[PDB]
């Protein structure tokens, strides 16, 4: 799996949020809808990598809000074909998978099947979901657009988190809403018990699963605040800043690492960069 | 580097139909017999979680049953594929025992831990009515670049508790589930030949007849070295129309949607699985399976022996 490009469009407006799983977030506000900021972030990659809408082959969308996606009150992969007009491309959706995860399905199919020009989106606008106030556990919001060539060649690792081995971490799970009345009622409610050594946790968790791969540079999801500057976290977002860090120090290959609080484990896949 | 086979598959309906007149459509407005004629149904299956019947339980049932008659290790399976066309899943097993309605998670994680499977990857895919070929191409895909031996498969259509039974579209869908278990196939005859999608809401005839063409296309072969096919169920006259465009004639694929219903992405797979057990599809046929998302997808599938569980 190859990263052409990266595009990336984050809500200027930060929310903070305390608890032991707190920390200072982006959030989309109002009647936002996410592919306001998807579509900017998809041009920015494709641009970048000089490709056309009709030159995609593959687009994979990864999407947890329940609505606040498009105008029409749905995954995310559909109508971003239609605003683009990548005519030729196919989709589909993998829910509540990681980004690590995602990239070697993706990079396992599409080189099976020849494709070139992978589109590979994630995305969030959770006005309608309800934070978990207790742990203060909160997604962040934005849009990030990773345009791949695939190979065949991503190793992937799954592991578990740091802590006492004995300890079982608490997932993070999205009830439904059951008594949605009127518009603008939250669809789910986020429900993250507060686990005060969750964030290290993770942490040491990359530690232990780049073990299993060679020495390469990271490009690593951050999402809870707590020993960050400032309490922010960008979650899954945190990837493109250090992917174009990756770009501008001339790196052929990297080490990606995601977090996924459904199955409380780390997921770990290697990639090369485009110059 | 190494060849698909498809080595057993199940389903699980609920177990009560509904019939056309039942009292559940007293609201539906403007039935006649020729709406009955167009889609084709007679009757249907729908959930009732009062028994314990939801798009959870009854999958531990049938990958627990496959399970069982397939003779495979629960530490044996590599990769767990889950689909369901709702939003909303209801049941957690004994994984997560106090969580009801949900939006998340979905079933691969949850499912693989009711099942033991320790060693297995858990992912949760979404195409609509095309899910089943999704999946079964997924897992094609690991299998033959040697990063999977066994890829267990599963779609579970939960969709009653979510139908307007004031509107016609209520007559029209159902629940059900299907499971499927895919294994390295080097020494054995099975493989998937080829697959292809096209794009072009959308009930034109000839948008799946363009992806068959290709798929037969890729793999060198035409219409006629095809020995059965299966389709999805959306309507009598679309199926017909999908054979005709590519050349299939009616003894060569079934109808089903009579006493089902539409079950979206378990259509197929139940398609697939009649056909086998009926004596319709056997050991060494060629069959095309093609269906649509707005996507229209076909495989080309030189099969082996099936165990039907």
């Amino acid at each position: 799996m190859l990263i052409q490009a990266v595009g990336v469009n984050l809500p200027p407006s930060y929310v903070c949020l305390e608890g032991p799983l707190g920390g200072e977030r982006p959030r989309a506000q109002g009647d936002e809808m996410l592919m306001q900021r998807l579509l900017p972030a998809v041009r920015e990659a494709l641009d970048e990598a000089a490709v056309k809408p009709e030159e995609i082959d593959l687009i994979v969308g990864l999407a947890l809000s329940p609505d606040h996606l498009i105008e029409n009150r749905p995954k995310i992969g559909h109508p971003l074909q239609k605003v683009l007009g990548a005519n030729r491309a196919h989709v589909f959706d993998l829910t509540d998978s990681s980004l690590a995860r995602a990239l070697y399905v993706v990079d396992t199919l599409a080189s099976d099947q020849g494709y070139r020009n992978v589109l590979v989106v994630r995305g969030e606008s959770s006005q309608g979901l309800e934070v978990d106030s207790e742990s203060g556990f909160a997604l962040a919001d934005g849009a990030l657009a990773l345009l791949c060539r695939p190979t065949g060649k991503a190793a992937f690792r799954r592991g578990a988190l740091g802590g006492d081995p004995a300890q079982e971490w608490l997932p993070l799970s999205i009830p439904l809403n059951t008594d949605i009345r009127q518009v603008g009622d939250v669809k789910g409610h986020l429900n993250l018990p507060a686990q005060p050594g969750l964030p290290e946790a993770v942490r040491a968790g990359f530690t232990r699963l780049a073990g299993d791969f060679p020495q390469l540079n990271w490009v690593r999801e951050e999402w809870f605040g707590q020993g960050r500057p400032d309490g922010r976290c960008l979650g899954p977002f945190e990837l493109a800043s250090q992917l174009r860090a990756a770009q501008r120090d001339r790196l052929d290959e990297l080490l990606l690492i995601s977090f996924d609080p459904f199955g409380m484990v780390v997921e770990g896949v290697t990639l090369e960069l485009a110059g | 580097m190494h060849k698909v086979k498809l080595a057993a598959i199940t389903c699980e309906l609920p177990a009560r139909s509904y019939e056309n007149d039942d009292p559940v459509f007293a609201a539906v407005p403007d039935l006649s017999e020729s709406w009955w004629q167009f889609w084709g149904v007679n009757r249907r299956g729908y959930f009732d979680p009062r028994n314990g019947e939801n798009e959870f339980s009854l999958v531990v049932r049938a990958a627990e049953r496959l399970l069982r008659s397939s003779d495979t290790a629960p530490d044996s399976v590599d990769m767990l594929i889950c689909s369901a066309s709702s939003p909303i899943m209801t049941d957690a097993g004994d994984v997560l025992p106090d969580l009801r309605g949900r939006l998340y998670p979905r079933m691969a994680n949850v499912l693989s831990k009711q099942l033991g499977l320790s060693r297995a990857l858990p992912l949760d895919s979404q195409m609509e009515s095309a899910s089943f070929l999704l999946n079964l191409r997924l897992a094609a895909s690991m299998i033959r670049q040697g990063k999977a031996e066994k890829v267990l498969v599963v779609c579970s259509e939960y969709i009653s508790n979510l139908l307007d039974f004031t509107s016609r579209t209520s007559t029209l869908f159902a629940d059900g589930c299907a499971v499927a278990l895919l294994t390295r196939g080097d020494d054995d005859s099975c493989d998937l030949l080829a697959s292809a999608e096209h794009s072009d809401a959308s009930f034109v005839p000839t948008n799946v007849p363009i992806a068959m063409r290709r798929a037969l296309e890729k793999a060198g072969l035409g219409s006629d070295d095809i020995d059965y096919f299966v389709f999805h169920q959306p309507a009598p006259f679309l199926v017909k129309a999908w054979a005709e465009g590519i050349g299939a004639r009616p003894e060569q694929y079934q109808l089903t949607m009579g006493d089902t219903g539409v079950m979206i992405s378990v259509s197929i797979p139940y398609t697939l699985m009649t056909g086998l057990r009926e004596g319709k599809i056997r050991p060494g046929d060629r069959i095309v399976m093609a269906g649509a998302a707005w996507g229209f997808a076909a495989q080309v599938w030189q099969l082996g022996e099936v165990l039907v569980c």
